[PDB]
RNA sequence: AAGCGGAGAGGUA
């Protein structure tokens, strides 16, 4: 999906396979957390499905023993004063010992500030003992978390399974084409993507000799040259885009490991999965109600959420006993006009524009009694579109490497962009999760004072009860980032801002701050920086000490009466799009060995009608339409003809028969030696055999298993 | 810090690193 | 009754409705077997005439025999013997 | 065996009713008599 | 007791595009619902001028590359998508932009014809090297609102065409501010200061003129009643 | 209503379209139209406004955990892909809109079509079938929209001033369009007590006796009302001839508001009622103002005086322990004991410490959502943490959500998040073939007849003669002697009858039972039936969906499974939230 | 013996069916819908499909 | 440019003194622009005339009761302040109510001087049984909204002249409703639902003309900062 | 005038 779901997918940790466990006769005693997990594997992110606890993630600096176990570094205590020694120590020695924690208070020379620390005894119980007896010390607090799940900024201000979610999340964000950066986030992004291995680093020093949009030469420092190829548009394995680009200038000079381009979804690299939106806090006119969001304008007009897609479609020219199928022009008779943007011999033409049930190649197979022959050409299915950017062809008469039988292979690629719409999902990296239910006009949304739209509404009900309020304080913080801020310490400096690093008292508009796993921001600090914060172009002051502005109301123009919580937040797009989801059937193909509908989209398939469904029909007392939902329109052969006959026709639909589901059964009650019979009124058990009834096809054109031709 | 060209994202941490990822 | 001019599927209202039968389960038979007798003689109105005969309120520009069946029960034009 | 059928009935009912109602989920009585009658209409033949 | 004064219009300039007008005096609660109507009307139904397509000489479709050009044709087109133009005749229009060799391909490089003007002059477009070379065809023409991209077969035209979005508005920024004068004795009005800011292509002053000249057409069903 | 994409019309309405193509002679057979239709011709989506206009679609989510998981619907057209759905059926259904999806079927036949439109209706179906409880009402914001419109505020703008000597009254209007207007112009509020002339609006019992007496023909009768604005506003959207009820609207007012609504009008009347309020809260919810920040998230004043006086007691119980007294057991209870103590007062400290008109406060006291424990843990102190096994930690937590847990106080946190995920995922299979069980063994009982001429039944508590000398109404009542006909008649006193055999037994009958002074009373059960197959409609009752004497034919042995077996597999997928 | 099948234990029941030589009225719920006739409950009892409906006499003879 | 779609207006007479009208299809976004604006226009543009204080003999230091009127001062003010009179002169004029014997006492004895005229002679004032005498004097002015209740100014020159609110508006009630029409295949098009409800001097059709002409002149002063502009034309009727 | 079965893996509500 985007390099963080390919760098996660290895550093997984499996209990399932062949000589393990089983997903259905699992447990509760295997699928929970264990005190010797700490810094070995994250306890927060799993599956939440039926895999919940039997799949697992290495935690950021754990690693493996020659014998199979897994350690993880301590810092060495002597004596009360904290070395500088690192050891590595797996679970049995780790119950030998006792160890203290990531964050106490070192006093700058090696010695605790308050003897009393928690500490963790042999059992994995957890004492405040005074500090008098430890000898050993964590190497640092993110040291119990993995790589996912250390790129949520406040993250200790989250319940455990919000916190799930969103690392869960972080891996279905779809690439967008521009990819800026968080303007609130971690230090771990930028590691994240030089070791995934989407971008590409300068292997030795030189000064940049000539780039462009398609490779880089670097001239290096004794005499020799090195040219980097860049992948341009090129298709992942789940349908998205891979795309590099060059981010060096013409006589730039490089070093070893530094970035040269860029990926999919980097941003000068850094991880970038999403973008920053000014969000309200608060409920509007009811169309976000129950987790729905609503969503402006301007994000459609200026392609801030939009992405492009790529397919690949498929055909063979094998041979048969008949003959030898080959691609060609001469089509059996079928209009001239349909015949167009094939080229002189085949496959269509590259910037063609396609529909659904266009001709991508034009394949004719002798049919059998020359001149007998049938259309068997590669069309475009259902509800598909886009350009065509490139074919490939392979032929046997070149010797090229094909199977048995196949003398010619063509594969044809098709790209949409996609703009965001009602109905796909988004999210945020704190759990949040919604569907687009509306998309405003600009001019009818609440605007600041200085005249500027918001860009996306969330609801208020949803925050207290769940438990995940770091998406609040990230939205001051992002605020606060976005205007800037400048602490006056003319006479002293504030009591609040003591612990303040310098370098920080100051920022410029639009800066990037970061904010580490489990030692960031307190409220202290962030109260304090929302009270000094720059005016934009005129003195004007827009959020106040408390993070709160005044709107105003798009389509009355009246102000509303309090206060709302305006800011920044950082919302990404994930691959789950309405394009994909939505379908519909009223005849298609048919099974085989009982006649009922197919399933699937793939294939065109109906919907399945259950138990449950039919315990409900029963409840309700509706007769009628669960007959004629279990017979003529699943599984009676003779009445979906005549059914369909009646309706194009306008007269009333008929009674109907016996299904074939119930003839297979008592087929198989015979064949397993049962004498099964069907009785009478007075005996004389039924034929139930068919019989010479009336053959005649009427309506002229096909049910609807296969298409219509001209 | 530790990469050659990377952007300047100051941070909050109060803490000090004794050893790299 | 004191309630607004009820729009689409709602009208007429099924109170109303409700007391020229015995049961909730009777009425749909009642609809259903009118509602066919309206449409077959509907659609042999250019062939033979046939017993049926409908509508007896007069049809709205383009209404389905449903509609037709309720707005006539409603107004008391039929009766039924239950079975 | 040793009250008779509407002991049982009564005690089968209320210790049912105890569970719900600890939990805060309201069913009138009328639904798990139903499921009672049925589960009391046979008989054991002794002598025949 | 009846009041006699009746409502001016008042200007006060800022810049070339930013522009303040004053409005008093009017009755007590009639100076938001006036402001809204004046910002609803300016943001939506303004006409300009926009581009509609483009042309390059070696592409056929928008996902590849050129050869010599730092960036692709995506990200061309996406610079492109801020271009600030305006026209006066009626019917689409083509302009030319031809350069080679190094250097830098910036929006002062377009030749326009006679009725069209580039008001974006300094604006950057893409950065050719030494053996780069790029020559696109823009079409121009006249609208309002918002309107996305015409599918190619729709209208036949021809292969190499690749349609883009359009928008038209000319105007960036509106507000308003309403100071009351709530005393005693029951002698109330407003004032409203309405602030506009434009694109560059049309003056603040004309896009309230247009806006104006729309409400007063369409405000006037009511008054035919008589 | 409901709204359907254009596609998905299209689509399921082939047959029809090609019919109406070929009529009005856009095409020329039925493989011109098949071919028109397929290639989406400009003149398919002319016909498709006319072809689908009163015939109705089936909507379904699953799980179908009882009846009202199915619903039919009317279409209407409407641009894009996703299907649009009504506010108020989303608790039938128990959908919201993160994900969701539906499927939708379409009937064809006459009986089909009168079925779907006349049984399974949504706008018939607002009673649950399993308590008669509502079930299409205000839920979340909603009801804060009607709990901020009629509440009243002490000292608010244009309040009614009681006064002589210069200014007579001050604050009493002539109509409501008067009051209306003043709130315009900014001098009065919604919620400031003030005096009215009302005139269309009906008085309460006690005025409507002492004023008119006779009958208060409200169409043009006046009275005087004491009451704010905002109650006005609402009372104008219950039916013409309701009391006016003059009350702030926490959700149990509306409950009980709804079931008199349903219980004493027709269908029509509530299903137009219920669209209005929902109109009005999600109107006022907007101007609530109701909004979370972090300064809205306030603190205890002493906490840490509390903390450091139970460490105390818990450093010495652990000092006794360790000179060795104690055992592991008894020092585990006591700190069990002590630090339960502690977290029960350290929220009674926030409970007092909170105003009142806090959005964090005023969400959960009105009603809509939340309890106080997870304000409490939020604001105040998370408490005791549990372990794998199921016991208690002795270290607490001590720090909330708004300071932030520690590294080993969040790493001790997630081993009871975990059991709640897993067991979620475990128990839904016990609950499901619990109830597959119980619809298998119990789906033959039908009711067949109207009455078995039975002289028996089961004998119901109905309250409790009170030692003092008064009577204590049975807690539990409305699920043992309500929606139950009789079967002996209530005597009293041997004087006289109160209700007579074979009257159901309601509210009033009831209430003229407990003051004639009867306790124990005889009713006709199931149980006791006497019908050969099946059941009859005397004995089981009235039906708790729709509030007459139950029909014959109805399937009342399945309704039965799906009540009981509704509720345990929806608690066993709420597990952390509130065990079962 | 269709019903107690179709729940549990096909094979027992099968069986003991066989051996026993039972027969099936088709007087049920679950049977009717294996078929694929009307079940004996709500519209589709005798009472209520046995309707008969015909203009009153009055209403046909004006038009 | 031209809209390509003409809107019209219709109109729907619940009752005599109570309309409905409907204006449809305008262009998206279009519905909430004149709503609004028709409204405030409607409640507090039109101009009229309403009483601004009143006098009764009697009562001076207390203001419970009145003696030999069943009624209260409260109920007197309320029943006067619903009177429909319309003047055409521009200052202040002082009427008298004079009114003796046991009886009702009905708006039709007002007797009011040249001009001024009530237009609801039957609207019960008050009822005297215990021989009981009314003497009471009425301000009436112009103007146009919901002005409030003036303090008094000259409170020792005239100590028992007690202010009230005024209902200057003959429109009493308005509201406006916005939804959705197809017209062609667009399907969200807009469609304006007003409902008024005037008081019985003025009719609602007369009452919505007014407020047309009003506002035509207010964007006609941004109309002349420039006279060729480009706009939108709707085109001839 | 023409095809559509099994095994495993990962996800959504
Ligand atoms: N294995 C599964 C997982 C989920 N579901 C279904 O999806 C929903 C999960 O709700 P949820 O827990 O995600 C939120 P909700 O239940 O609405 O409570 P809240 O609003 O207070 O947050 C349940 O209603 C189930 O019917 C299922 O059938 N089988
Ligand atoms: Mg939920
Ligand atoms: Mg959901
Ligand atoms: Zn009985």
């Amino acid at each position: 999906n985007n390099p963080l779901s390919g760098l996660t997918h290895k550093r997984r940790l499996s209990a399932l396979g062949p000589g393990g466990l089983s997903r259905e006769r699992a447990g509760l005693e295997v699928r929970d957390v264990h005190p010797s997990h700490y810094g070995r594997m994250c306890p927060i992110e799993t599956p939440e499905g039926p895999n919940i606890g039997l799949i697992g993630s290495l935690s950021v600096y754990a690693r493996v023993n020659p014998f199979g176990f897994i350690e993880t570094p301590y810092r060495k205590v002597v004596d009360g004063v904290v070395s500088d020694e690192i050891v590595y120590l797996t679970a049995d020695e780790e119950d030998r010992h006792v160890v203290a924690q990531a964050n106490s208070p070192i006093d700058a020379d090696g010695r605790f500030v308050e003897p009393r620390v928690l500490v963790r005894r042999k059992a994995g119980e957890v004492e405040y003992v005074p500090s008098s007896e430890v000898d050993y010390m964590d190497v640092s607090p993110r040291q119990m978390v993995s790589v996912a799940t250390a790129m949520i900024p406040f993250l200790e201000h989250d319940d455990a399974n919000r916190a799930l979610m969103g690392a869960n999340m972080q891996r279905q964000a779809v690439p967008l084409v521009r990819s800026e950066a968080p303007l609130v986030g971690t230090g771990m992004e930028l590691r994240a993507a030089i070791d995934a291995g989407d971008v590409v680093v300068a292997e030795e020093s030189g000064v940049i000799e000539e780039v462009s949009a398609d490779y880089i030469t670097v001239m290096h420092d004794n005499g020799t040259r090195r040219t980097y190829r860049m992948r341009k548009f090129a298709r992942s394995n789940h349908g998205t885009c891979a795309n590099q680009c060059p981010i060096v200038d013409a006589g730039d000079r490089v070093e070893a490991g530094q970035v040269i381009a860029d990926g999919p979804c980097t941003d000068d690299g850094e991880m970038a999965l999403g973008k920053n939106l000014l969000v309200a806090i608060m409920p509007w006119e009811g169309h976000n109600y129950e987790d729905a969001i609503i969503l402006s304008n301007r994000l459609v007009e200026e392609d801030v959420l939009t992405s492009i897609h790529i397919e690949e479609h498929e055909i063979d020219a094998r041979d048969t006993k008949l003959g030898a199928e080959e691609i060609t022009r001469d089509i059996p008779n079928i209009s001239d006009e349909v015949l167009a943007d094939l080229d002189e011999r085949g496959i269509v033409r590259i910037g063609a524009e396609v529909r659904d049930g266009d001709i991508l190649v034009g394949k004719v197979t002798p049919k059998g009694e020359a001149r007998e022959v049938r259309d068997t050409s590669l069309k475009v299915p259902h509800g598909e579109s886009g350009k065509v950017i490139g074919i490939r062809v392979f032929s046997r008469e070149d010797e090229d490497e094909l199977p048995a039988g196949v003398n010619e292979l063509v594969r044809v690629y098709v790209a949409q962009k996609r703009k965001i719409s009602d109905g796909d999902k988004l999210a945020g990296r704190h759990g949040n999760k919604g569907v687009i239910g509306k998309i405003l006009p600009v001019e009818d949304m609440p605007f600041l004072a200085d005249g500027t739209p918001v860009d996306i509404i969330l609801n208020t009900h949803g925050v207290p009860r769940r438990m995940n309020i770091g998406q609040i304080l990230e939205t001051h913080l992002g605020w606060c980032a976005h205007s800037g801020w400048k602490v006056d310490a003319a006479k002293g400096v504030p009591d609040w801002a003591a612990r303040l690093p310098d370098e920080l008292l100051e920022a410029q508009p639009n800066a990037i701050v970061s904010t580490p796993v489990f030692d960031g921001a307190q409220e202290a600090e962030l109260q304090g920086l929302l009270s000094c914060t720059l005016p934009n172009r005129d003195g004007d002051v827009l959020v106040d000490a408390d993070g709160k502005a005044m709107l105003f109301d798009g389509r009355s123009g009246e102000p509303f009466p309090y206060p709302v919580t305006v800011g920044y937040m950082y919302i990404m797009k994930l691959h789950h799009l309405v394009d994909d989801k939505i379908h519909a059937r009223s005849t298609g193909p048919y099974s085989m060995i009982t006649q009922q509908p197919l399933g699937g989209k793939a294939q065109f398939g109906g919907q399945r009608f259950g138990e449950m469904e039919c315990w409900a029909m029963q409840a309700y007392g509706a007769a009628y339409t669960l007959q004629e939902l279990l017979t003529i329109k699943s599984d009676d052969t003779v009445g979906r003809v005549k059914v369909y006959e009646a309706i194009v026709k306008g007269e009333n639909i008929p009674e109907p028969g016996i299904p074939e589901s119930f003839k297979v059964l008592l087929k198989e009650l015979q064949s397993l030696c049962l004498n099964v019979e069907v009785l009478s009124s007075d005996g004389a058990a039924i034929e139930l055999r068919e019989g010479e009834d009336e053959d005649l096809e009427r309506a002229a054109a096909n049910l609807g298993i296969n298409l219509s031709r001209n | 810090n530790s990469v050659p060209g990377a952007p300047n994202r100051v941070s909050f941490a109060k803490l000090r690193e004794p050893l790299e990822v | 009754g004191g309630y607004d001019t009820p729009l689409g599927i709602t009208n007429p209202p099924i109170d109303e409705l409700l007391d020229r039968v015995s049961s909730k389960y009777a009425l749909v038979i009642y609809a259903a077997k009118r509602a066919r007798q309206i449409n077959d003689y509907y659609n042999q109105l250019g062939e033979g005439i046939l017993e049926y005969v409908g509508p007896l309120v007069e049809p709205g520009l383009q209404e389905k025999p449903l509609s037709i069946a309720l707005r006539e029960i409603h107004a008391d034009l039929l009766e039924h013997t239950e079975g | 065996r040793v009250q008779g059928p509407r002991e049982v009935q009564i005690h089968l009912v209320r210790e049912v009713q105890e569970v719900y109602r600890a939990q805060g989920v309201s069913i009138h009585d009328k639904h798990i008599e139903v499921i009672v009658r049925q589960m009391l209409r046979r008989v054991t033949i002794i002598d025949s | 007791m009846l009041i006699s004064q009746r409502p001016t219009l008042s200007e006060d300039v800022l810049t070339d595009n930013r522009s303040q007008f004053v409005i008093e005096p009017l009755e007590p609660g009639f100076g938001y619902t006036l402001g809204n109507s004046l910002r609803r009307t300016l943001l939506s139904s303004i006409p300009g001028a926009a581009v509609t397509s483009i042309r390059i000489d070696g592409v056929l479709h928008e996902f590849t590359t050129v050869p010599g050009v730092k960036e692709d044709v995506t990200e061309i087109i996406l610079n492109l998508k801020s271009l600030v133009v305006s026209s006066e005749e009626d019917e689409p229009v083509t302009m030319y932009l031809r350069k080679q060799g190094p250097g830098e391909v910036t929006a002062g490089d377009i030749v326009p014809p006679a009725g069209v003007t580039v008001h974006n002059p300094g604006m950057h477009i893409a950065t050719l090297n030494d053996k780069g070379k790029l020559e696109v065809e823009l079409v121009v023409e006249r609208g309002r609102g918002y309107v996305p991209a015409v599918q190619n077969r729709a209208s036949g035209a021809e292969i190499g065409r690749i349609p883009v979005d359009s928008i038209y508005s000319p105007v960036l920024k509106v507000t308003y501010k309403v100071d009351a004068t709530r005393v005693e004795q029951r002698t109330d009005f407003d004032k409203l200061i309405l602030d506009v800011e434009t694109k560059n292509s049309i003056s603040p002053r004309d896009a309230l003129a247009s806006a104006g000249k729309t409400l007063v057409e369409l405000f006037g069903l009511a008054r035919e009643l008589n | 209503q409901c709204g359907l994409p254009k596609l998905m019309a299209l689509e399921l309405f082939k047959p029809f379209v090609m019919k109406r193509l070929v009529d009005l002679n856009h095409a020329q057979n039925i493989k011109s139209a098949k071919r028109m239709v397929e290639r989406q011709r400009p003149q398919v989506w002319d016909v498709l406004e006319e072809v689908i206009a009163e015939h109705p679609v089936l909507l379904n989510r699953a799980p179908t955990l009882h009846r009202l998981g199915i619903q039919a619907f009317e279409p209407m057209l409407v641009e894009g892909k996703a299907i649009q759905l009504h506010p108020l059926v989303c608790e039938a259904f128990n959908a919201d809109f993160d994900g969701d999806q539906m499927a939708v079927h379409l009937p064809l036949s006459a009986e089909a079509q009168a079925e779907a439109r006349i049984l399974m209706l949504s706008s018939n179906n607002i009673l649950s079938p399993a308590s008669g409880r509502p079930l299409a009402m205000p839920r979340l914001d909603m009801v804060t929209g009607l709990y901020y419109l009629t509440t009243e505020v002490p000292g608010d703008t244009g309040e009614y001033q009681p006064a002589s000597g210069d200014h007579p009254e001050t604050g009493v209007y002539s109509s409501p369009a008067e009051a209306i207007m003043a709130a315009d112009r900014g001098v009065l509020s919604v919620r400031a007590k003030i005096k009215v002339r009302l005139t269309q609006l009906r008085p309460p019992v006690e005025i409507e006796a002492e004023l008119f007496g006779h009958s208060g023909w409200q169409p043009g009768d006046a009275w005087m009302a004491e009451t704010t604005l905002g109650r006005v506003m609402f009372n104008e959207l219950l039916p013409l001839g309701y009391p006016f009820v003059n009350k702030q609207m926490h959700k149990k007012v509306q409950a009980a508001i709804i079931n008199d609504l349903a219980e004493r009008y027709p269908m029509i009347v509530v299903a137009q009622t219920v669209d209005k309020l929902k109109d009005a809260g999600f109107y006022w919810a907007t101007r609530s103002g109701v909004t979370v920040s972090m300064a809205d998230v306030l603190v205890p004043p002493r906490k840490k005086e509390i903390l450091d006086h139970y460490e105390e007691r818990a450093d010495k119980v652990e000092k006794q322990f360790q000179r060795g007294a104690l055992n592991h057991d008894e020092r585990n209870e006591a700190l069990v004991e002590i630090w339960k103590e502690a977290t029960d007062e350290v929220g009674q400290a926030l409970r007092e410490h909170y105003p009142d008109d806090n959005p964090i406060i005023t969400i959960v006291d009105s009603g809509a959502t939340g309890n106080f424990t997870q304000t409490r843990t939020l604001a105040g102190m998370k408490g005791l943490v549990t372990n794998p096994k199921g016991e208690f930690i002795p270290r607490p937590v001590k720090s909330s959500f708004r300071e932030g847990l520690t590294v080993l106080e969040y790493f001790i946190n997630t081993h009871g998040a975990r059991k709640g995920l897993a067991d979620t995922a475990l128990r839904t299979a016990d609950s499901g073939y619990l109830t597959r069980r119980l619809v298998d063994v119990s789906q033959d009982v039908i009711v067949r007849e109207h009455d078995c001429q039975t002289e028996r039944g089961i004998v119901v508590e109905l309250a409790e003669r009170a030692p003092d000398g008064t009577l204590i109404r049975d807690p539990y009542i409305e699920t043992s002697a309500y929606a139950r006909t009789l079967g002996t008649d209530a005597v009293d006193e041997a004087g006289n009858v109160i209700v007579e055999r074979g009257q159901d037994l309601g509210d009033p009958e009831i209430d003229a039972l407990l003051a004639a002074g009867i306790t124990q009373v005889k009713v006709r059960s199931v149980l006791t039936c006497a019908t050969s197959t099946g059941v009859c409609a005397t004995c089981y009752g009235r039906s708790m969906a729709t509030g007459k004497l139950v029909d014959i034919g109805e399937a009342v042995g399945i309704v039965a499974a799906q009540s009981i077996g509704e509720p345990g597999t929806q608690l066993t997928m709420r597990t952390f939230h509130q065990d079962i | 013996w269709l019903s107690a099948a179709s729940f549990q234990e096909t094979t027992r029941v099968l069986t003991d069916a066989a051996i026993n030589c039972r027969s099936d009225k088709l007087n049920g719920l679950k049977e009717n819908v294996i078929i694929g006739k009307l079940i004996p409950a709500g519209t589709g009892i005798n009472r209520y499909r046995n309707i008969a409906v015909q203009p009153t006499e009055e209403a046909r003879a004006a038009a």
